[PDB]
């Protein structure tokens, strides 16, 4: 419900070590593009996670439980409309080249 | 749910004949759970209506298991065999999948113009509008595209359909097991004049009759040998009658797509 | 009374997650619709995208202090920490419109490719969400100063806490899918 | 005014569209005359229009659907006649420019404005009553939602008057709807009517979700709710999750039509297959927003007129929940022919048959609610016995389309058309007519006439099988959707039988009007007093004939599943409490029509390129919204004296007829 001054300043001192490391690797160049793409995506999920945990304070005890439930269901609708659409429009683009 | 001499229930192609035997398989794999469901809705509404004091009235009967598990397993045991059949037929009736036959396919390139079809023969060199021709018992290779809004190449009596988009090559494979003159249509709405995209697929009885059709096609004063002649056959017109062009520009079907891709 | 609106606003935020998801699929497909135009690496000034992010990451901590002050019943501190939040969101919107102006007055506008269209409608929609949040936060400080911290203005600070922190959660997916994953 | 608006936009020389826009301007003014004569303008502003009351909003939602069921059906009966004339020689009376605005404005209307605010019209009237709540969770958001549904009607009912409507199909496709192939303002009327009505219907999907979740009675667990509330809960998870796909797939089309962007064009990067993908990613889930609340209307009519507990309550709930999640991984079966591979066609063709198992279990649960019971043949139960027979065939022919091998020959064709008419007319429409006659004693006080409701079923179900089974034998003969000129005369004998069936549907709509008229006239004899005319089971039958502005004087304490038929069985029904307490009701707000009236200006200005007016309308939508927040008076306490008076009236009516 409530967030202390320690909930912040620990998701803020941690979200800068996650908005600089990708913005430094992908900027100056530090590894193969197979590892850069993995880093800027693994740190892109951990930062969203720390935001959901410490900025939009999100436990399982809110609204009798329908606070993490609604989110976890909404992620399942994004992962279906995005991965589905990308898969379809990759199968559609390939099947309409000049074969 | 009817038609004994219709198009889809009396096809003259192999792609069409293997879809009829697929519709009649689903129609019968579902009459196992629809004929009872319609018979029960009538036999239960009558046997227990309001005045039949000869049955059992039990207004305390919700949870059962012999009638809840056998009713939630017949739909399953049906859809399961209706799913492997779906997979096998989809990986066998795919438009892109080339037909198996000991005869070279006759490639036809289909440009869906504004309310008229345009069929190019890249090997023979002819390019006719609103009419195709190919020998019976011989696969064909339709490379369907569009010059305008999205159409749908469809020959109902011969088999499947395939969409047609502006810069996009979609492929279709048909074969006519019997000669005749099979109707064709556009299976997707295309604008004011879509009701006139009606071609005729003259399937010749042999190859000698097809060569003599290309002959009469390559005997016309018209000539589609430039892009400025293609843009002349793009003025929005309706109910375009049959029209045989002549010696065509090589890679013309590739030049139609290579203008929504530059 | 309250808390039922906050949950309804969270459900609206889920609908908004899906809305933004549709725009991340349209960009995932049209990212390479760069016909004869500028690709990803050519227009993304990466430092300029970093300074935007730090103007939005500060825009969440400065609001968090406003929420803490509201929980401490310190209306003046609530206004002070909300007026500072509207100053970092304003900077982010200024840099966003400056980027969209540098792109348009150089020909690389939304009608140049399918990419720039899919880029102006994804980042532009986040900009519209941020500017709606700014209009909301400005029309909310007028009510905090006028009335105080009444039972109806404590919900609007928490209904805006979800909306304003969420705009910085979408941005974590915006600079990593549009800017980072594009300029890589 | 300014912009593209000019007298060269109103059809003057066209004879058909000149009589219509002269009849609606004559009927819509005779309405004002009748209202002003009886002086019912103040009463129609303080009680009905500016109303935060789910009962009075679930009756105004239906009145819209009923009054536009006639507008959408006249589109049908005209394009059923043109196909009967264009199939035999004659050219007809609808040129391909005026016919293409007919099947477009008939799918857009009868989906978004005759089927959508008829399902929402019942989820509004009955859902706050079943769970035991005194109103929806957000009252003002409910009036605004309704007036945002109307704001999409004043844009479609005006499209035939000034300008034209889309000529693209009810789901206007990218390359044909772009500004290069449909440059007139016919898709702008399609855009800003679905956009200003999608924003309004998304806010009404958040109402009934939060209402069903955090407004239930003290004791109604998630597995003791009525099945209509459960289905109206699973049909709002499909509104919150799918309609955002519409407010973008449309918004991406406006930019493609206003700013010249290249989202959905076919040149310079645009994929015109991304629209066909997104619009169906919403399109499908939107057909379960219509059929799920009808799976609830029929779950309670069978369990009521058969005098038997609903068979397998806990198996119907785990089917609606499945259908709620199984309806997001099936949306590709609408473009099997587009050209996707054999691994995505076959995958999206299997998951759209797995979604038929829950629907089958639902259909079979109702068959056993009737198994050993006393099936009263009230007209509301007549639809349910007819809905099963008219929906099993639809589902059977729709799973046959789910096979992508049999969907290549049965794509857009007069076989596709008659499946989503088999499952809609046999489904939603029967449920929208079975729930209209079942809850009519709970919305007005009197019971609908029966000898005309029966005659309204034997023309709708007879006039269907004789109007769309001909549209089942035509899909096998090789016809296509949206054909209106020079139809091959081989389709003639099947298009005349399909025309003599829409005449029976028209006779079945005339019977509905006659039924409503006779029931409204002879109300003082077919009058319901005790509030439980049928012998219901859910809590909405514990109130009076019209339930008061507050639903329940004291929130009911539910202990079992059939919350009312359990109180009525043990005797603890119609019991008078000792002390009533003042209720906390919302205040009727007139700032919802103004936000909507300021939205028709914005839509009508963005359509006709009147920018100085679009700016003013947009500002007025976000000025009446800013000043609505400064309104610190939005609730009032209903005192105990009025509650005592109403409850004593109701208990008198009960005890005097016991
Ligand atoms: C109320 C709306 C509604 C509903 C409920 C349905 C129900 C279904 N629809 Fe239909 N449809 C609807 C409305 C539409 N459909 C369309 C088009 C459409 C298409 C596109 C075909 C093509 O590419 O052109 C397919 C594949 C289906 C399939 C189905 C399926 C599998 C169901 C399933 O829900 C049906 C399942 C029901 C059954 C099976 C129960 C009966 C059987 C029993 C008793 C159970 C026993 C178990 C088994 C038989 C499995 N629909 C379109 C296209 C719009 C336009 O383009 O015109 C619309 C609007
Ligand atoms: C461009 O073309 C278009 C139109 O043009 C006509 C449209 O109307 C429309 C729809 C717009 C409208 C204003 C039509 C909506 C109104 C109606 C009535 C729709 C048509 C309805 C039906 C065909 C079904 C019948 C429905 C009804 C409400 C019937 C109305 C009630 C009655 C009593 C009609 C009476 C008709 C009869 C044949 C019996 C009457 C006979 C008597 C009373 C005998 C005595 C005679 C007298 C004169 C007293 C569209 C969308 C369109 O695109
Ligand atoms: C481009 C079209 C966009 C349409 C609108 C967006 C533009 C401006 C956004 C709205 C104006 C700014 C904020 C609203 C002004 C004041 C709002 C307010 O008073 O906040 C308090 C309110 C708390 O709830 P409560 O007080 O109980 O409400 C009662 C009366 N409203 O708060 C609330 O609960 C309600 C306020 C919710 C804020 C919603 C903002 C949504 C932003 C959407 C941006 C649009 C993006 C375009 C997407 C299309 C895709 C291409
Ligand atoms: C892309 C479309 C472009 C079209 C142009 C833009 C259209 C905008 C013009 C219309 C203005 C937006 C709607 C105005 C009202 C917003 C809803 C609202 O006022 O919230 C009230 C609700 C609390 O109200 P309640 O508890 O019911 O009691 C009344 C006490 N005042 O507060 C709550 O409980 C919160 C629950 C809902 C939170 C806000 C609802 C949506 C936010 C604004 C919608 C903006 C639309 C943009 C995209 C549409 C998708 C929703
Ligand atoms: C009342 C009886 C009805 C009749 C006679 C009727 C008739 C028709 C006809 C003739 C068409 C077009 C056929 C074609 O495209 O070739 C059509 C299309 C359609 N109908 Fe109906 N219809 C009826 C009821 C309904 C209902 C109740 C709904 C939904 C609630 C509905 C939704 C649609 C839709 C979505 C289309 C597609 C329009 C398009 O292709 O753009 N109809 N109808
Ligand atoms: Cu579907």
């Amino acid at each position: 419900s409530h967030g202390s001054v320690k909930t912040y300043m620990t998701g803020f001192i941690l979200s800068i070590i996650l908005t600089v490391i990708p913005f430094w690797m992908v900027m100056t160049g530090a590894a193969s593009p197979a590892v850069i793409l993995g880093t800027i995506l693994a740190m892109a999920v951990v930062q969203v996670l720390v935001h959901l945990v410490c900025f939009l304070h999100m436990n399982t005890k809110s609204d009798e439980g329908w606070n993490m439930t609604a989110f976890v269901f909404t992620v399942l609708i994004i992962a279906i409309l995005v991965v589905g659409s990308i898969w379809i429009m990759w199968n559609l683009n390939y099947n309409m080249m000049m074969h | 749910l009817s038609g004994c001499n219709s198009a889809l229930l009396d096809p003259k192609g192999q792609i069409g004949l293997e879809q009829r035997s697929l519709i009649l398989t689903a129609f019968g794999l579902m009459l196992i759970v629809v004929i009872p469901a319609i018979l029960m809705a009538v036999g239960f509404a009558w046997k227990y209506r309001a005045s039949n004091k000869d049955a059992k009235y039990s207004p305390n009967w919700s949870h059962s298991n012999k009638v809840e598990a056998v009713v939630w397993t017949v739909p399953i045991l049906i859809i399961i065999f209706l799913a492997v059949l779906t997979w096998k037929t989809t990986h066998a009736l795919e438009p892109s999948k080339p037909l198996a036959h000991d005869e070279k396919p006759i490639t036809i390139e289909v440009v869906s113009m504004d309310w008229k079809w345009f069929f190019i023969y890249p090997e023979q060199g002819i390019a006719t509008v609103n009419e195709i021709a190919f020998p019976a018992n011989t696969p064909v290779y339709f490379k369907v595209t569009s010059n305008s809004v999205m159409n749908s190449f469809f020959i109902p009596r011969l088999g499947s359909q395939i969409y047609a988009m502006a810069g996009m090559q979609t492929r279709l494979h048909l074969i006519a097991n019997e000669p005749g003159t099979y109707d064709g249509i556009s299976a997707s709405y295309s604008g004011p004049g879509f009701s006139g995209m009606k071609f005729k697929a003259i399937a010749t009885p042999d190859r000698a009759a097809f060569d003599q059709w290309v002959a009469k096609a390559k005997q016309s004063p018209n000539t589609m040998s430039d892009m400025a002649a293609f843009e002349k056959l793009a003025a929005p017109s309706e109910y375009n009658q049959v029209e045989y062009f002549s010696n065509v520009k090589p890679d013309l079907f590739a030049d139609v797509i290579n203008k929504f891709m530059a | 009374a309250g808390g039922t609106k906050i949950f309804g606003f969270w459900i609206y935020l889920m609908s908004d997650c899906i809305l933004f998801s549709i725009l991340f699929a349209t960009y995932a497909v049209l990212v390479n619709g760069t016909a004869g135009g500028p690709t990803g690496k050519d227009i993304f000034e990466l430092p300029f995208v970093l300074v935007e992010t730090f103007l939005l990451l500060f825009s969440s901590i400065t609001y968090g202090m406003a929420a803490i002050a509201m929980y401490k019943n310190n209306k003046s501190q609530v206004i002070s920490w909300l007026a500072l939040t509207w100053l970092f969101g304003a900077g982010f919107i200024g840099m966003e419109i400056y980027e969209f102006h540098h792109l348009i007055v150089n020909g690389m506008g939304p009608d140049r490719s399918g990419f720039l269209s899919a880029f102006f409608a994804l980042v532009g929609t986040h900009g519209l969400h941020v500017t709606s949040g700014l209009i909301w936060m400005a029309v909310l400080m007028v009510q905090i100063a006028r009335r105080g911290l009444t039972s109806t203005n404590r919900t609007r600070i928490m209904c805006l806490s979800l909306f304003w922190h969420f705009l910085d959660v979408v941005w974590i997916c915006v600079f990593t899918v549009v800017y980072l994953m594009g300029a890589m | 005014m300014f912009g593209k608006l000019s007298l060269d936009a109103v059809p003057f020389h066209e004879p058909i569209v000149m009589v219509t826009i002269a009849g609606i301007i004559l009927g819509g003014l005779a309405l004002v005359g009748l209202i002003t004569y009886f002086g019912k303008w103040t009463y129609l502003w303080k009680e009905w229009l500016t109303s935060v009351d789910h009962k009075r909003l679930g009756i105004m939602y239906i009145i819209v659907a009923i009054v536009m069921l006639l507008r959408g059906f006249a589109d049908a009966i005209m394009m059923r006649s043109q196909q009967a004339l264009a199939s035999a020689g004659e050219a007809g009376f609808l040129p391909p420019h005026h016919y293409d605005q007919i099947f477009t404005a008939h799918g857009v209307i009868m989906i978004f404005f005759v089927a959508m605010p008829f399902v929402i019209g019942l989820m509004n009237l009955v859902v706050p009553l079943q769970i035991g709540a005194r109103d929806v969770a957000f009252p003002f958001l409910n009036n605004l939602s309704f007036w945002f549904t109307v704001v999409g009607v004043i844009l479609v009912n005006v499209s035939l008057g000034v300008g034209e409507f889309a000529q693209t199909g009810w789901l206007a496709y990218p390359p044909l709807s772009g500004i290069e192939y449909s440059p007139g303002v016919g898709v702008d009327y399609w855009i800003w009517s679905l956009q200003l009505s999608g924003i309004g219907t998304t806010l009404t999907g958040i109402n009934f979700f939060v209402t069903i979740l955090k407004m239930r009675a003290p004791g109604m667990t998630m597995f003791k709710m009525p099945v209509f509330t459960w289905a109206s809960l699973c049909a709002n998870v499909l509104i919150i999750a799918s309609f955002p796909i519409l407010t973008v797939t449309v918004a991406l089309l406006t930019l493609d039509r206003y700013l010249g962007t290249h989202f959905f064009t076919n040149d310079m990067g645009g994929n015109m297959m991304m629209y066909i993908n997104l619009i169906w990613a919403w399109g499908h889930p939107e057909v379960y927003i219509l059929i799920l609340p009808v799976f609830g209307v029929f779950s309670e009519i069978a369990a009521t007129f058969s005098r038997k507990r609903l068979f397998g309550y806990t198996s119907l709930v785990w089917a609606t929940v499945c259908i709620t999640v199984l309806s997001f991984i099936v949306w590709l079966h609408h473009f099997f022919t587009m050209g996707a591979g054999a691994n995505v066609n076959a995958f999206f063709g299997i998951t759209t048959m797995i979604i038929a198992i829950p629907t089958g279990v639902k259909i079979f649960n109702w068959l056993f609610t009737m198994y050993q019971g006393r099936i009263v043949f009230h007209s509301a139960m007549l639809w349910t016995i007819g809905f099963i027979v008219t929906f099993s065939v639809g589902g059977m022919t729709g799973v046959l389309l789910a096979v992508p091998g049999a969907d290549f020959v049965l794509h857009n064709s007069l076989f596709l058309i008659a499946h989503f008419h088999n499952v809609i007319i046999g489904g939603v429409v029967f449920g929208c007519f079975a729930g209209m006659t079942y809850w009519w004693p709970k919305a007005f006080g009197f019971k609908l006439n029966e000898t005309w409701g029966k005659r309204a079923f034997w023309f709708w179900i007879i006039g269907f099988f004789v109007a769309f089974m001909p549209l089942y034998a035509l899909g096998f003969m090789g016809m296509t959707r949206r054909l209106s000129q020079q139809i091959d005369p081989q389709f003639h004998t099947m298009l005349m039988i399909a025309a003599s069936g829409a005449v029976l549907i028209a006779l079945g709509i005339l019977c509905l009007v006659i039924q409503m008229y006779v029931s409204i006239r002879d109300r003082d004899q077919n009058r319901d007093l005790t509030g439980d005319p049928w012998g219901g089971r859910t809590l909405e039958w514990a109130t009076s004939s019209p339930p008061p502005f507050y639903n329940f004087a004291v929130v009911p304490h539910v202990h079992e599943r059939d919350a009312f038929w359990e109180m009525k069985e043990k005797g603890e029904a119609y019991k008078k409490p000792d002390h009533y307490e003042e209720i906390h009701m919302p205040k009727n707000s007139g700032a919802g029509i103004v936000i909507a009236a300021f939205s028709t200006i914005f839509g009508f200005a963005m359509i006709w390129h009147i920018w100085w007016l679009a700016i003013v309308g947009f500002a007025g939508m976000i000025i009446t919204w800013i000043v609505k927040s400064f309104d610190e008076d939005v609730d009032y306490y209903v005192p105990v004296a009025e509650i005592e008076k109403l409850e004593n009236q109701h208990f008198d009516e009960i005890t005097k007829a016991g």
